[PDB]
């Protein structure tokens, strides 16, 4: 595996280079939008983001080393988490707003709103922590590998745990270079990882919401989103 | 499925 | 100012150890539960009695008392199933392939197979349990993690700085325990990362469990207590 | 009013 042989700085450079682009929505100020129409924009946007996410995951060190079925499982489990942490990262410099797209800035308006408030709080957290881009790409890669880690073997889990340990070292390395004391490093590391718990929660809440509007037959869900959503159906 | 396919393409 | 931040690491550890609720027992009728009625009946009754201990445990967690009553409610409502589950998983550590809900109530995945949507959550709990076992999780570490869950799970919804600092204090306490155990600095931050990542799975299992509980509530199968109903509806 | 409100006071 090339991942386990990477230095901390190379790991960062690899993750930075693998970053997907920020996509635009179809939002038009002159066009009226219902609650349905807004979900349509978010659905359409997320659908196009997924195709970029899949190709991003391939460039995440260690991910390609896994079997296809394990790559599928991890993406199925983590896709909404990864979208949301991207959304929260983009929304940092916009207090009280969520930047779904450069042409789509939404505030606390459209009822749903509970998840918005949770996303807003997370963004507030990123801002107060002064989260760095290098830390962000580390967090997003951790989510991809961790969110679905828990036959015969399936000593793949060991490989994933190895990479996870590698990304941990990278985070600490980043904080150390940032001039943080040992105590500040451990504290910030813990702070960053506890956010993944809130991201997990928001994803689970969002998945329930997406399931609701599916059965409501209100918003045209894409073929891929229908697959990703169905994977969480229990 | 679509995800397995897109992951497989190269 | 809060007393929690003036505590030493050992004081924090000792406070958490002293706050520990007891391991309760289930009904003493044998009959390994297989039906959804007998299964959820025993689990509901058990969780109900555990919740009363959890509440009085939370009061003895440093920093928790300093919060307003409404904030205490919010954090407990948010985390209660997470806390129950991490307890379950801890108890089940040295019983691989089994869940020790109570010393007189050990369930395996074969008993979850007879209830829709349960065996999936059972498998997740079992995996978390063996994961804790492979990491050799210590009781002192466990109580730190459980307090972390209590304070963090609903902390995003000027005293927010308080919980943040208390959470940092518990982080220091964890590190202290690992250094006490003779781990190197690299081993310490690697172990800290591993433990905290599992909190994301505990979170996930709680939300899936909450759905499962909501289903059985709609089924009107097992009598829920008023307390359990209020804790459940808080997630609705 | 909540039961949780009561139990947290005792
Ligand atoms: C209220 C919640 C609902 C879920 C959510 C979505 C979302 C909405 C509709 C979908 O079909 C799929 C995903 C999201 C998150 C990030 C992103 O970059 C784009 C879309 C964000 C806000
Ligand atoms: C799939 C199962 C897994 C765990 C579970 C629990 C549970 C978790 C930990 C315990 O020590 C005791 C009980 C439950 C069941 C019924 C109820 O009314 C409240 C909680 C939720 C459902």
């Amino acid at each position: 595996s090339l991942a386990l042989s990477l230095t901390a700085d190379q790991m960062v450079s690899a993750l930075l280079d693998a970053e997907p682009p920020i996509l635009y929505s179809e939002y038009d100020p002159t066009r009226p939008f219902s609650e349905a129409s807004m979900m349509g924009l978010l659905t359409n946007l997320a659908d196009r983001e997924l195709v970029h996410m899949i190709n991003w995951a391939k460039r995440v060190p260690g991910f390609v080393d896994l079997t296809l079925h394990d790559q599928v499982h991890l993406l199925e489990c983590a896709w909404l988490e990864i979208l949301m942490i991207g959304l929260v990262w983009r929304s940092m410099e916009h207090p009280g707003k969520l930047l779904f797209a450069p042409n789509l800035l939404l505030d606390r308006n459209q009822g749903m709103v509970e998840i918005f408030d949770m996303l807003l709080a997370t963004s507030s957290r990123f801002r107060m922590m002064n989260l760095q881009g290098e830390e962000f790409v580390c967090l997003k890669s951790i989510i991809l590998l961790n969110s679905g880690v828990y036959l015969k073997s399936l000593e793949e889990k060991d490989h994933i745990h190895r990479v996870l340990d590698k990304i941990t070292d990278t985070l600490i390395h980043l904080m150390a270079k940032a001039g943080l004391t040992l105590q500040q490093q451990h504290q910030r590391l813990a702070q960053l990882l506890l956010i993944l718990s809130h991201i997990r929660h928001m994803s689970n809440k969002g998945m329930e919401h997406l399931y609701s509007m599916k059965c409501k037959n209100v918003v045209p869900l894409s073929d891929l989103l229908l697959e990703m959503l169905d994977a969480h159906r229990l | 499925k679509i995800l397995h396919r897109l992951l497989q393409d190269s």
